């Protein structure tokens, strides 16, 4: 949800500003043994509710792979690029999930956020995430998520003339 | 519109490798503040064969 | 050259410690569009001045795309992902060409850097880069370059906290 | 080994769906601050049927 | 469903030997301007009647593009590659759709055949397609398929010595 | 146990981007002559807002 | 080289058609553990001998995999898609090693070609291929090399007829 | 018709995998028309290569 973002004042906060109307989003995941997913999602305001809808469809992950051999601690924080596309904010990710012990498994990531109004586009930019499982069962039935995701600019002077 | 503290609800229905899934959510964060928290119910198709982490930055 | 990276004391640098004897890396570039370059580039270390031999082999671009129509603009900042794969430092990047006139121009990076000598080495981290042209004759002929490349952990802290897996 | 300046020297062979070149460098940097800038000439196969920005990277 | 393949008697058979119990498959179609399609299948057979019983899903065609365009004169004619991949038959395909007004857009095929019982495991070989509409009224709601296909060795002699 | 002439049942269940659709369809064919002939009807959603070829080796 | 293949009559050849002038054909081959190899070579004749000059470019094998542990035994035969786009020949192919005991280590070749002539155009056709090693040292630092290659349409006539 | 029914052919290659860099250098025959050609190949440098050959054949 990218709503749950914070924007400092210089970029405009492409998600707060397609509210009320709302927004919505589609992303496609490519996983390095090309296990592969598409998802779709809706985020409507109510109140004070955001209520998510979401429809997700996953794809050939191997049979001795970490997912469905269940390897993966978590994923590492990431950085999404955010480039305005036909009116439209497209985000991209190398997202990687940390194994037990061993390493790393990598996935592409290819986001693009549809507004339901006219807002203001941001110029280029980039949110930082990182998200997490507090807790869990032992067979993830209930599953504590959290998410913390800040927009930024590039820290680095532009040092050109 | 969008205050300090709003609610957030979520729901997902699913298919990964043929098997099925629904899954449901509620929860609660801070926009301004950039952080959001949730709890979630696979309501059915549990116990899920497949890591969990790949459903998460959809849930 | 990741060598002129900063690199807190968090973070082992894979570069600057490869030397004396310094590294090679080997980068493919895979473009919006399906044009295609593979680089390779010898660093070396004798006496002040890095030496940079490289061998850059792009091919494949449509003819009337916006690198063989000679209209791209810069690359966008950017943030490398870098991670330890078969003991080798591997770096993956999504890099934006600004198109003349508004949109982009897009290209996946993935490099394997290759220290000529064994190194501490890193868990996962960040890159953050901008690589600018400052200044040029008209048909690049003469150019000048400037990167700026900085690394990191990310910003946001983590709250998760005791858990079995 | 390394300190607050060092120099930079580039030779790039190199060629892009048909154009053959060579670029020379040199240049500068701060190793430990993250920066450098680099003087480029096209010795042989100038001028460029193709946007310089794709070498960038490589010089 | 292959099982529409013509055999020679000297390969075997994957799809056919595969019955009475039957077998299912799962493919991946990644297109040129990365519109991308999961699809499963059961193919069973109950006495005369195979019956087909699948489940389709693809995502991010552009709504310019030919596919939302509606801009396929056809699929060109092609050639999968089959191989045994820890022991199942794995087909690929470089496929191609003959545009509107000249021109070709292309797609990736690859399929895994899921047999369910013994059958006699074949070595590398192809198969040449052609899949064709025969009939579709305008709107395309109803349409009539057809479907050729030939099990195959190289033409070409194994100068092997 | 195949015969040279046999008939065959088509159900597929499918979303397009974001765009539902239930398609049947009734065919025949010669499992050794390598041919199959199918009469194919959009159930719901109807009509189809994209190439009915994606549609076809699916079918 | 792609001027020996048997090209039918109906099939305009682009190779031999672009003699005397010859041409120059682009490579990228995908494996699937994204090793990657870039290859470009220009094919010339002048009396009898013909020459590819050609360069050859490949990086990130994974130093534990079947090129790097040299655990590959042979390239099956295939057959190449060749079509018209930009006005250009390309080739596509689904490529795969065999390996050792048992396996396959996939590859994709897209290749395209650029007669330095103009030739005549074909039209979406076939290459049905097979290259082999004949005779090699256990290094292969001498080696014999055979290739076949066929041009085609699909044999499967169509039953299409009458549409709009 | 330049192209006669049997024919010569020279082959140069530069190249480089994985570092290793390598020169490979050959010469031979085919037939144009049958589709059919068989070439002698020597590493003149490099040799031994420490990669299957096998990634080299279709473009020497
Ligand atoms: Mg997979
Ligand atoms: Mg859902
Ligand atoms: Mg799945
Ligand atoms: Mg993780
Ligand atoms: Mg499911
Ligand atoms: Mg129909
Ligand atoms: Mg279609």
């Amino acid at each position: 949800n990218r709503v749950f973002t914070k924007y400092p004042e210089d970029i405009p906060d492409y998600f707060k500003q397609s509210f009320p109307e709302g927004y919505s989003w589609e992303r496609t995941m490519t996983y390095e043994d090309k296990g592969i997913c598409t998802i779709r999602s809706d985020i409507s305001l109510e109140g004070d509710c955001f209520f998510q809808n979401v429809r997700f469809n996953g794809m050939n992950f191997p049979p001795n792979g970490p997912v469905m051999q269940k390897k993966t601690l978590k994923w590492e924080p990431s950085t999404e690029k955010l480039h305005v596309r036909d009116g439209l904010l497209v985000g991209n990710i190398n997202m990687a999930l940390l194994l037990e012990g061993g390493g790393h498994y990598l996935c592409d990531f290819k986001t693009t956020y549809k507004a339901k109004k006219v807002v203001q586009l941001p110029d280029y930019h980039f949110v930082d995430h990182r998200i997490e499982i507090l807790s869990n069962d032992s067979d993830y039935n209930k599953v504590k998520l959290y998410e913390h995701g800040v927009a930024r600019y590039s820290p680095l002077p532009s040092q050109a003339w | 519109l969008i205050k300090e503290d709003m609610r957030v609800k979520v729901h997902m229905e699913g298919n990964v490798n043929g098997h099925a899934f629904v899954i449901e959510g509620e929860g609660k964060g801070k926009p301004y503040e950039g952080t959001q928290t949730l709890n979630l119910t696979v309501k059915e198709g549990a116990p899920l064969p497949f890591s969990y982490d790949i459903l998460t930055t959809a849930l």
